[PDB]
């Protein structure tokens, strides 16, 4: 009785939302961007090959200085690389080798990692003794740590396989906010540029926009057919892109509350593990399971180029804050820098 | 080999 | 003589065919490794070093065929030292790389956990450096000792052995026999026999029939490699032993033809190693299928 | 939005017949292997049957072999379970579960508790 | 059960929150995205290749 | 260029430490321990988050990872074990009602694109419980697997001494149910090694060592181009 009524109310609400989205879908992004010239053939080349990881790389995050990057590989090592010179600045031995995510703090003083240990471990890169030690372990997730991003040196938001995201206070080690509503494993999170919102892509084929302070899900973005492994905010913060296992990338607009573009090709049948925009957002780079990265014209849904230099699964993808380069980490235990 | 003895 | 001329052009054609096949096969193997395979495994570094040694060994074949055709060495003493040195050194590096690939497969199958530490590309590079440095311990005396002496109105590229010359000639031939045929064939035979004895238990393919077919394919590869080494390097070594210990005519056209056939067989080992180690290599075949589809 | 809506369930006599239909929307139906799973009262989620993307590879759990017939209409985006010779042990909520990823032989997690690509289910009761 | 009813009720509240939002037209949002793309096109080294003197990875 | 030289030296020191750790890591065999709750997977070798079991057989060190603390949805975190030497799949062979669930899980592991190169060491656990269930006669496999009625014991089967033929037919039928999936796909890249075990078996570590030795031999053969 009550359950059936609630389900029927939910179905009517979903129909209302779908009708509203159709109402604001006066035109398509293809029609709006039909007159602007195509970007051509984007031919990025491998400038640096970061070697030293001896197992598959699961994640990488650029530092905000756009020179230092931290890479997480399942050899039990977090390597902080000086990408300009390929010098390894730090090699952090991890307590749990099954790391699935890493984050580089915007200050650059901290890195975080996590995975099957269900713990976000914060590592201080600026210790007085000059050695990297565990500054804080953030236990409390009942599932694997799939993504983590620092908001600052004191706050980090983490997405997990327990179908929830969590905002952590690093100083006290307590969850200041818990973000619930996903019915699948939350695979990725992307912070908005103002860090007041974040989008999370989960294994429920839906992307959810969350208010960081209010703590509830503002918007749910559906349209993907399979698990969303990757999520990335558009640089203006008013849109975001999703990478999923259905072999499609999709661009959703926050204010329009619907999918604006689908990035797919018939010969692509492999899932997307990682997505990142360029600085202007005109290029949507996506890492794939076919060992390649496809550069998508975000406004024309055309594959602008292919980053074909990896012998195994491209697990992670990162564009620098200044937009000079793309770092592509893969399961072949190598990170390549491209531009 | 063998060519020069 | 007309029949002597016919035999000479036949031997020259055999040398040219072996040289062309060996040079072409080795440059295909080296080019394929360098452009497609990129030496990311111990086995590929071994195949590249074997191909390099074989391509350098067959490069002396035009010089030897020209020496036979003009019945003199027209290249001088510096090319005499360079050719006869590349010849000895690259016979040793080719045979030692063959032996070390047999050892590598033996470590891979019969000591599989230790093979995870020992069969690394860095260790393969180090071992190949030891192979190419160890053969310099004979190649640099081959450089020092190679001379051009006039003999019966013609220049012959020869080794100036220290006195007594015949003793150090028989010693050098017996040590080239032991350390280029006997000890390598013992190591190759023992390593591949132990490897096949261990592979008769290894569940290779699901299903009895396909398992026996994969084991038969590996056993056939081993037999073809060992038999190719024996029938290509044994005739020249046996001929050198017969030439040193038995008093043959030494100028008979049949004897000279047999000598050059044995030499051509010894280079046919270098010409056949591309086939046996790249055309029969499963990763190379997978790369060939992938790039041709 | 990936939607699976199952229908056709109801109260049936033992030995009776029932045809379960699932209307699939929000995804390319022909790209996914499709599953039927059961939720018996007091038991866990049990996989019943699966059908391949083309519909050629069909497998059933042994308790329903010869009695249940899975079929898919890729044109109509509908999954069917023809349930003949129904027993009281077949009484369960029947869920249509999509495999999580397209073009995959593997089908993980369709019997998990909070699996997303599974419908709300239709109650099938087999009793006299 | 009780957990399922509570979960459906929370889903109903979330759907009520999402159905009461002011959604702008897709044309206006796409115009905003296009304006951002062409207003930052020149400062995008991936879109417009930087010369090797100013390229840190040259 | 003095601080640049210091950075290069620190990077080379880090490279040296990484190379030493990787040489140490390459000697350790990583194993994924999988199974249901009733499978008895925790007592196989008998030696929060992911639980690691370390054991050594013939100087070879094995790291068996029991992934606790995760939800029942495994399609994402199981991708982390793409590079393990073997997956130890433990099955409660006596629980007929959950044998199909174990078979579906084995099929998903076997045919997963990130797990199709990993050989599976199959431990058909609780053989004593299976034997007493078969001898009791209360529970029939034909009620859960109708093809058991048309199943005959293989000629290659090696029954234990004093084992009832119905028990042998049952255990080898469950083994063949898993091996049909194993031989249905991925022929050559990975292999399934079945083992009949009870809870009191102390040779499971040796069984894992022998199967892992076979796996490493085949991987080395693929590396050598012989296979
Ligand atoms: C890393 C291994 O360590 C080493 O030191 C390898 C060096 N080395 C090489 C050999 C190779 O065949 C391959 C190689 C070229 C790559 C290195 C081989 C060799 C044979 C003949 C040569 O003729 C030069 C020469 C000599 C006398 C008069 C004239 C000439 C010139 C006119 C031609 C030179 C080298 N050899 N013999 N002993 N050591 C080597």
């Amino acid at each position: 009785s009550e359950l059936d009524q609630l389900r029927q109310e939910a179905e009517q609400l979903k129909n209302q939302i779908r009708d509203a989205r159709k109402a604001c879908a006066d035109a398509t992004l293809s029609q709006i961007t039909n007159n602007i010239d195509p970007v051509g053939r984007i031919q990025m080349r491998t400038r640096r090959t970061l070697r030293g990881h001896l197992a598959k790389i699961y994640a990488m995050h650029w530092g905000t200085d756009s020179r230092l990057l931290v890479s997480a590989s399942q050899d039990g090592k977090l390597i902080i690389w000086d990408s300009y010179t390929t010098n390894k600045v730090h090699a952090i031995p991890l307590r749990s080798s099954w790391v699935m995510t890493c984050a580089y703090a915007p200050s650059g003083n901290y890195v975080a990692c996590g995975g099957l240990d269900n713990i976000c471990s914060i590592y201080n890169l600026k210790t007085r003794e000059g050695n990297v030690r565990v500054s804080r372990e953030l236990a409390g997730h009942t599932g694997y740590l799939s993504c983590c991003r620092f908001l600052d040196d004191n706050q980090i938001v983490t997405s997990s396989g327990d179908t929830t995201c969590a905002l952590w206070d690093i100083e006290t080690g307590q969850q200041t906010t818990t973000f619930t509503g996903h019915t699948g494993d939350v695979m990725s999170l992307s912070l908005a540029p103002d860090t007041r919102l974040f989008v999370s892509g989960a294994c429920d084929a839906s992307a959810k926009l969350w208010d960081v302070r209010e703590g509830m899900c503002r918007q749910t973005f559906t349209g993907h057919e399979s698990d969303i492994n990757a999520i990335c905010f558009f640089p203006n913060g008013n849109a975001f892109a999703t990478g999923s296992d259905d072999a499609t990338c999709r661009l959703f607009d926050l204010r329009a509350d619907q999918e604006l573009m689908t990035y797919s090709h018939d010969n692509i049948i492999c899932g997307i593990t990682s997505v990142s925009f360029s600085k202007s957002g005109r290029l949507l780079l996506a890492g794939y399971d076919d060992f390649n990265c496809n550069v998508w014209d975000a406004l024309k849904a055309d594959r602008a180029g292919v980053l074909a230099g990896h012998d195994n699964r491209v697990s992670c993808l990162g564009v620098t804050d200044d937009g000079m380069a793309v770092a592509t980490g893969s399961w072949d235990s190598f990170l390549k820098i491209w531009n | 080999y063998x060519g020069f003895x | 003589s007309a029949s002597s001329l016919a035999l000479a052009i036949a031997i020259t054609a055999l040398y040219s065919a072996v040289c062309a096949v060996g040079l072409l096969g080795n440059v295909l193997v080296m080019f394929g490794i360098v452009r497609y395979t990129k030496m990311k495994t111990a086995t590929n570094i071994y195949i590249f070093n074997l191909a390099l040694a074989d391509a350098l060994a067959t490069s002396t074949l035009p010089f030897q065929s020209a020496k036979y055709l003009m019945e003199t060495w027209p290249f001088g003493e510096l090319l005499c030292k360079a050719v006869l040195s590349i010849d000895y050194y690259n016979m040793f590096t080719s045979i030692f790389t063959l032996t070390m690939m047999s050892v590598d497969r033996y470590i891979a199958v019969c000591h599989p956990v230790k093979a995870l530490d020992f069969r690394t590309p860095a260790k393969a590079k180090l071992i190949n450096i030891c192979i190419w440095v160890l053969a310099s311990g004979v190649g640099v005396p081959i450089m020092v000792m190679a001379v051009t002496r006039p003999r019966d109105g013609a220049v012959v590229c020869m080794l100036q052995f220290p006195s007594p010359s015949w003793y150090w000639d028989t010693v050098t031939k017996i040590c080239v026999f032991l350390f280029a045929f006997v000890v390598p064939i013992l190591i190759i035979t023992v390593c591949y026999g132990l490897m096949l004895l261990r592979l008769r238990s290894v569940r290779l393919l699901s299903g009895s029939k396909e398992k026996d077919r994969s084991l038969r394919r590996i056993t056939r590869m081993v037999l073809v490699v060992v038999g190719a080494f024996v029938v290509c390097w044994a005739p020249i070594h046996i001929f050198v032993i017969v030439w040193t210990l038995v008093d043959i005519d030494r100028r008979d056209p049949l004897v000279v033809a047999a000598l050059h056939l044995c030499i051509a067989l010894g280079y046919a080992n270098s010409s056949l190693n591309p086939v046996l180690y790249a055309f029969l290599d499963e990763n190379f075949k997978r790369c060939f299928r992938q790039l041709c589809r | 939005q990936v939607q699976l809506q199952e229908s056709g369930g109801g109260l049936v006599q033992p030995g009776g017949s029932l045809r379960l239909s699932c209307a699939a929307s929000g995804f390319t139906f022909s790209n996914y292997k499709m599953n039927w799973v059961r939720q018996a009262p007091g038991k866990g989620l049990e996989w019943v049957s699966d059908i391949s993307q083309s519909g050629a590879s069909i497998s059933y759990t042994g308790s329903v072999k010869g009695r249940f017939t899975i079929s898919r209409d890729n044109a109509k985006n509908t999954l069917y379970l023809q349930m003949n010779s129904l027993k009281p042990e077949d009484t369960a909520v029947y869920y249509c579960a999509r495999c999580p990823a397209p073009f995959t032989r593997d089908c993980f997690d369709v019997t998990s508790t909070t699996y997303a690509y599974r419908g709300q289910g239709t109650q099938v009761t087999v009793s006299s | 059960n009780t957990a399922s009813i509570a979960q459906a009720r929370k889903l109903v509240e979330q759907l009520k929150m999402e159905a009461n939002i002011d959604r702008i037209k897709v044309s206006k949002a796409a115009a905003d995205l296009m304006a951002y793309c062409e207003a930052h096109a020149k400062e995008d080294p991936l879109l417009t290749p930087v010369p090797a003197s100013e390229n840190p990875f040259r | 260029s003095a601080e640049d030289k210091a950075a290069v030296e620190r990077s080379k020191m880090i490279d040296r430490n990484l190379r030493e750790d990787g040489e140490k890591a390459a000697r350790e065999v990583k194993l994924l321990l999988l199974g249901a709750d009733n499978s008895g997977k925790s007592t196989i070798v008998k030696q929060s988050g992911i639980f690691e079991t370390k054991f050594q057989v013939d100087k070879v060190n094995f790291h068996m990872f029991d992934v606790g603390g995760q939800r029942d949805e495994r399609r994402k975190w199981i991708q982390c074990f793409n590079d393990v030497t073997a997956i130890i799949f433990v099955v409660d062979s006596s629980d007929y009602n959950r044998l199909q669930e174990a078979l579906n899980l084995f099929k998903s592991i076997w045919n997963n694109r990130w797990l199709r190169t990993i050989s599976v060491i199959l431990f058909l656990n609780k053989q004593d419980l299976l034997a007493e269930k078969v001898l009791a006669g209360k529970s029939k496999i034909e009620d859960y697997f109708p093809e058991f009625a048309r199943y005959t014991t293989p000629e290659d089967a090696t029954p234990e001494p004093g084992e009832d033929p119905r028990v042998t037919r049952a255990k080898y039928f469950i083994r063949d149910e898993f091996l049909r999936i194993s031989t249905a796909s991925g022929d050559g890249r990975h292999y399934c090694y079945p083992h009949f075990t009870c809870a009191v078996d102390t040779e499971n570590a040796r069984r894992i060592f022998n199967d892992v030795t076979d796996i490493i031999i085949k991987m080395n053969l693929r590396d050598c181009g012989l296979f």
